[PDB]
């Protein structure tokens, strides 16, 4: 696991 | 909805690993063709040239294309 560390996705409805 | 608002096509600004069933998996750098809204803050669409790779995908993690 050394993938990149996007920004937090907004979350689903 | 993208469609309103003149978005055809966008390009992906961060990599993503799709969470549910229906979400598309990015990385940087990619041209998605907008196809349509599955909520204020997820559109939907394919990859440019790849249509088998589809889904919903946050709109902030992409920027409009022009034409």
């Amino acid at each position: 696991g050394p993938g990149s560390e996007p920004p937090p996705k907004p979350p689903r409805s | 909805g993208p469609g309103s608002e003149f978005v055809r096509r966008v390009k992906t600004i961060y990599d993503c690993q799709a969470d549910n069933d229906d979400e598309l998996t990015f990385i940087e750098g990619e041209v998605i063709i907008v196809t349509g809204e599955e909520d204020q803050e997820w559109w939907i669409g394919h990859i440019e040239g790849q249509p088998e790779r589809k889904g919903v995908f946050p709109v902030s993690f992409v920027h409009i294309l022009s034409d």
